[PDB]
């Protein structure tokens, strides 16, 4: 447990490591030759008298771990940090464990990044990944086609710019994900024409009553697919927008058409990331060993308002609660002056909404000018009451882009209230003696009889894309259609649920269930071996942890 | 002790309402009658395993009671049910009105543990009987014999009365544990020994954790049955509110005008008490007698 | 000083909870038909515990025709039950709570009133707090005015069946009348070679029980107290006297000691008539009779000596 620090004469950083009680300093070692070219350049032979021995309590409040090429589930993430309680640390170590490595990363105290330090049980660590699922989903309205300040299509500032430098930044942390490029949009009056019938929808609003037939449209880009050396789906994005105007308004019904409608006015936006979802609920169907985060991007020209029916808003926060992934991005710019994420209701004073579950990030340009003005303009020829927009202040959002080349993992701790008495009227104990045996039968009696993996609560999955019809546009994929119906349940009326599953040696699992958060109390294979392994699967599926 | 460490099974079955998975959770968890207002509804199948003076363990399954369930038990999966089998528990109500869909039920699984089950037992337990006066009590409970001695025809059943509010629970599952105890001859002598050498009104021989009635023996045949019912529901209501202390119980004394009782540990996981036949001892016959037992069930 | 009388709400509806408290306490009250009276200064509370009959709750459509014979009942040492209920019928009977009362303090000298918060099962942390500041609010034009009128703010902690209003009523009978403070700080130096943490001074199987020194500090020992006397009693009831010897005949013998884990000994010995002693005791191995036996028998003695 000692502690061994080794500068030389005015190394503005310092080194420190390990070992059990050194106090003659007859023994010293060598283990690592790299940390010499990794940090500073000298031979320190056997005692120069500059090794200084201390004890030194000082903690480096949250450390980053990086990963690449691999697949970890949350268990071993627990695993790694119950395995990094009391250890030490410096910038770009190699940290292993049973065959799964992660890369030390942005180690911070407080203000102030460190060259190396002490881990000790209290300070927190939180994983990212460089090798992540990635979905970006490009809005397109009209709005692509119109100018703004500057000088520029919202398309060309969005594509060029935007995406040029999210692959330069790609290729220099040197990250490998997999993409996909989606692009979707709404016409209007696309009523009917020879059997185009399930494709079509239709729009309404109840207090003034409005019904118009619309549809949407998804083209796909490169679906599930690793390569390095990109900037060639920009090129093939160039070729779709100057493709896109007749691929969308001559298809599958001729009324009179209206094309690309607006995002401040309309749009498919809510039922875009709702079928994100609806692809990332059934990720434990075919698993890639290759690939760990989850990530969906929506870029959109979009000023920030959208106008939502009420049924999908609250569907897909109850749908967020389970697994976080959506982050939206506004290549429109011109950051206005209100909340800039918020949601006018269209239920079936104008009912605002403003999401926290949500990440916003503007792009501005790159030029330098005077006053950048805060409104568009165009002339025409001729009881509560709680939430408004407009008294929030609001500076400047960045693009943050440390949360979209290094994706980061759900967190493993979260402290909230107990599970005392009133709505959540239902607790039921299991407590399940366990006979070890020297014959993988003991794990999935426990597993079957005390969840039955959430036997007892619903999975809110109430978002069914039923049809399909495709166009003959080409051999990517190009589903244009409708969205099916949405079977909207309720939360548990009345009561929610928690539960005890007990071992009957000494040991306590407290599962509460709104989010599956656990209290783990302690009082052939071992005794802590199946506890342990219970309490990953538990893990596994929504997993935090109330402490203190 | 022989740690013989076998497995039995017992399965507790009946409709759903009233007192299914009320009665097992406030005997094997450490509950009262005013908390188990919470636990709400079960679900299709669910299990434990609890340790029991140590070597025997009960695979204890609890099954529901909806319509989906208990036809998804007989007309399907049935044969991994009712297989091995040693002790069934049927629960009754008394409130419910629907008695002839509650004896098709019983029709139904009287035939199914007797073509899966041919040397196994069932109990039959009509509860919650804190409603209904006692005269009344009386002629209800006289009735349910009848009646269900007439319908458990070709095999017999055992018809128990009780209530969550009072003790004739323990009394009733005291009934179970001795029915499903392994040995019975060898703790009888030592008992009948121990009594008539150390010459007590009564002694008595439980489980630590749950407090069940294991064994017992008497002089003074002067209390019916409900002595051990209502000492067992008071200490293990007094374990109840030391519980809340942090701290074990293991030891007592109490003597009185003609009254000398005394509990204990004897090995790990049985309590003893007794009451001694001499009120005027102090704690001197206490020690040479856990002594004098000591010596012989720690050879056991 | 009370001549308690339960009068809460609503004779019908109200008498279920009442009457629970009744069969909850009164069947180890009811010893006071027969036994004596004139003689002490609980004996006339005791025969009111024995008068636990019920009037109309809401009393103020007649001021005057039943007070009459209860005008008798409310003179000479003065109390009166009064409920805080959960539902939203409290703020118009905590109104008139004054028309109750009024009569009372005219015509009696110096009472104290029992208004108890009682079953109110579903209060958080802050919720309390504000329902406390209700009363606080609420109580504040009729208590700044009137006099010589005591009244007795208690709240129990509102559940079903918890142990928290009869240690109230332990501070209640601690107000009738102590006579005792010279027996409380001899007391204190009857604990001096001793387990000094709790002395508690109890009575007979009637469950109100005096105390010293250590009720509220660190741990509710009055919960474990009631439950070592309750146990003890229970055990004594019907499994110990109903071979010989009536059960009306308490004329006990019987001491009871409980250890525990930390060598923690809890110790109930008590003289056959009326009075008793649980005296728990530390981290202590008494095995002599130079320390705890002679002196707590010496002032067993004494405390029978003394009325
Ligand atoms: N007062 C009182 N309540 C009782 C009695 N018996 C059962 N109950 C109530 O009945 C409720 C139901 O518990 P229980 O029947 O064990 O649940 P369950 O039938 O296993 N759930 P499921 O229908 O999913 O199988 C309990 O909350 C309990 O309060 C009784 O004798 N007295």
């Amino acid at each position: 447990i000692v502690e061994i620090a080794h500068p030389n004469d005015e190394y503005s950083p310092l080194l420190l490591q390990v070992k059990s009680l050194k106090e003659d300093l007859q023994k010293e070692t060598i283990s690592v030759d790299q940390t010499v070219t990794q940090v500073f350049r000298l031979r320190p032979y056997q005692d120069v008298y500059v090794n200084v021995v201390d004890p030194k309590d000082v903690t480096l409040d949250l450390v980053e771990l990086t990963f690449k090429d691999q697949y970890i589930g949350r268990g071993d993430m627990w695993r790694l940090k119950k395995s990094l309680v009391s250890t030490c640390a410096y910038i770009t170590q190699k940290v292993e464990f049973a065959g799964i490595r992660a890369q030390a990363g942005e180690l911070w105290v407080k203000n102030e990044k460190v060259m190396c330090g002490y881990i000790s049980e209290d300070t927190r660590v939180v994983f990212r990944s460089t090798s992540a699922m990635v979905y970006i989903f490009i809005q397109m309205s009209c709005e692509m086609w119109d100018f703004d300040i500057y000088g520029d299509l919202y398309f060309e500032k969005a594509v060029n710019g935007f995406l040029a430098d999210l692959f330069t930044k790609w290729k220099e942390k040197n990250c490998s994900h997999e993409v996909t490029v989606v692009l979707f949009s709404r016409t209007f009056y696309d009523a009917k024409s020879v059997d185009e019938f399930p494709e079509i929808n239709r729009a309404s609003i109840r207090q003034d009553h409005k019904g118009r037939f619309y549809e949407d449209f998804y083209k796909v880009v490169v679906q599930n697919e690793r390569r390095e050396e990109w900037t060639s789906l920009l090129v093939t994005i160039k070729k779709l927008f100057i493709q896109y105007p007749v691929l969308v308004r001559l298809e599958q019904a001729e009324g009179f058409p209206q094309g690309d409608n607006s995002t401040s006015a309309q749009g498919n936006y809510l039922e875009a990331i709702n079928l994100s979802f609806n692809v990332f609920d059934k990720h434990y169907i075919n698993r890639n060993f290759d690939r760990t985060g989850q990530m969906s991007v929506v870029i959109t020209p979009g000023v920030g308002v959208f106008e939502v029916d009420r049924l999908l808003m609250i569907l897909t926060k109850q749908r967020m609660i389970d697994n976080g992934i959506g982050v939206d991005l506004v290549c429109m710019g011109e950051q206005p002056l209100h909340a800039v994420p918020l949601f006018k209701l269209h239920n079936r004073g104008d009912d605002y909404n403003i999401p926290h579950w949500i990440n916003h990030s503007f792009y501005t340009s790159k030029s330098q000018l005077f006053c950048n003005s805060f409104t568009p303009r165009i002339k025409l020829a001729g009881t509560l009451s709680a939430p408004p927009v407009v008294p929030g202040f609001c500076c400047t959002v960045g693009v943050d882009w440390k949360s979209l080349t290094t994706p980061a993992c759900l967190p493993l701790t979260t402290d909230y209230f107990p599970d005392r008495q009133g709505l959540q009227n239902d607790y039921t104990e299991g407590c399940y003696d366990l006979l070890p045996e020297a014959d993988a039968q003991q794990v999935f009696e426990e597993f079957i009889c005390q969840r039955l993996m959430q036997g007892y609560q619903i999975i809110v999955q109430p978002k069914t894309q039923k049809p399909n019809p495709a166009v003959p546009p080409p051999l990517s994929s190009s589903p244009l259609y409708s969205r099916g119906l949405v079977s909207r349940n309720r939360p548990e009326e009345e009561d929610q649920y928690w539960l005890s599953m007990g071992r009957t040696f000494h040991k306590v699992t407290l599962k509460d269930k709104m989010i599956t958060v656990t209290r783990y109390l302690p009082k052939p294979r071992a005794d802590e071996d199946e506890w342990q392994l219970l309490d990953g699967f538990v893990r596994f599926v929504e997993g935090l942890n109330r402490i203190r | 002790m022989p740690n013989t460490a076998m497995k039995k099974k017992v399965l507790l079955m009946g409709k759903s309402g009233s007192g299914k998975t009320s009665m097992r959770s406030i005997i094997f968890a450490n509950y009262i009658a005013r908390d188990t207002r919470r636990l709400g509804a079960t679900i299709d199948v669910e299990h434990s395993h609890v340790r029991f003076l140590g070597n025997l363990v009960l695979n204890l399954w609890d099954c529901g009671g909806q319509d989906t369930f208990m036809e998804n038990y007989f007309t399907s999966q049935r044969d991994n049910i009712f297989r091995n089998v040693e002790v069934l528990i049927y629960v009754f109500d008394v409130e419910s009105r629907e008695l002839e869909k509650d004896m098709h039920y019983y029709q139904s699984c009287l035939e199914a543990i007797l073509q899966n089950s041919p040397d196994a037992k069932i109990f039959c337990l009509v509860h919650k009987m804190d409603l209904v006066q006692e005269d009344q009590r009386d002629l209800i409970f006289k009735e349910r014999e009848e009646d269900l001695r007439r319908l458990s025809r070709p095999l017999e059943c055992a018809c128990f009365r009780t209530s969550i509010w009072d003790e004739t629970l323990y009394k009733a599952w005291s009934s179970i544990v001795y029915q499903l105890i392994p040995n019975v001859q060898q703790l009888e002598m030592n008992l009948r020994n121990f009594a008539q050498i150390i010459e007590a009104d009564e002694v008595l021989l439980f489980e630590r954790a749950t407090f069940l009635v294991i064994s017992h023996y008497q002089c003074k045949e002067q209390r019916d049955v409900h002595r051990f019912e209502k000492i067992s529901n008071i200490i293990k209501q007094f374990k109840l509110s030391c519980s809340k202390l942090a701290a074990s119980f293991q030891s007592m004394e109490v003597r009185n005008s003609n009254f000398a009782a005394f509990i204990d540990i004897f090995t790990s996981n049985t309590y003893v008490m007794v009451v001694m036949s001499d009120p005027s001892i102090p704690s001197a016959a206490t020690l040479i007698n856990i002594r004098n037992a000591r010596k012989h069930f720690e050879k056991l | 000083k009370p001549r308690i009388l339960l009068m809460g709400l609503r004779r019908s509806g109200k008498n279920s909870i009442q009457k629970v408290v009744f069969h909850k306490m009164s069947p180890n009250e009811t010893l006071f038909l027969e036994s004596t009276n004139k003689i002490y200064k609980d004996d006339i509370s005791n025969s009111s515990f024995v008068n636990f009959q019920i009037w109309d709750f809401p009393g103020q459509m007649d001021f005057f025709d039943p007070t009459f014979d209860y005008e008798m009942i409310f003179r000479g040492t003065g109390a009166l039950i009064y409920v805080i209920d959960a539902q939203d019928d409290y703020m118009e009977a905590l109104t008139r709570l004054h028309i109750t009362v009024s009569k009372a303090y005219k015509v009696n000298p110096d009472m104290n009133f029992e208004v108890f918060i009682h079953k109110v099962d579903g209060l958080s942390d802050d919720h309390k707090i504000e329902t406390q500041r209700d009363i606080h609010q609420r109580a504040n034009d009729d208590l700044a005015d009137a006099g010589l009128e005591k009244l007795h703010l208690s709240f129990y902690l509102t559940s079903i069946y918890d142990h928290s209003i009869f240690e109230a009523f332990s501070k209640v009978v601690q107000k009738l009348i102590p006579q005792l403070p010279t027996l409380e700080n001899l007391l204190n130096i009857f604990i001096s070679n001793s387990g000094i943490e709790k002395a508690f001074l109890f009575d007979v199987v009637s469950k109100i029980y005096i105390a010293t020194d250590s009720s509220p500090v660190d741990m509710q020992s009055y919960e474990l107290c009631c439950d070592m006397i309750d146990v003890v009693i229970d055990v004594s009831c019907i499994y110990g006297l109903k071979e010989d010897g009536s059960g009306s005949a308490y004329d006990k013998e019987s001491m009871a000691i409980i250890k525990l884990n930390n060598t923690t000994v809890l110790y109930l010995k008590e003289v056959t008539k009326f009075l008793a002693l649980v005296c728990i005791l530390r981290e202590e191995s008494f095995e002599r009779k130079g320390l705890i036996d002679y002196n707590f028998h010496c002032f067993r003695k004494a405390i029978h000596e003394v009325f």
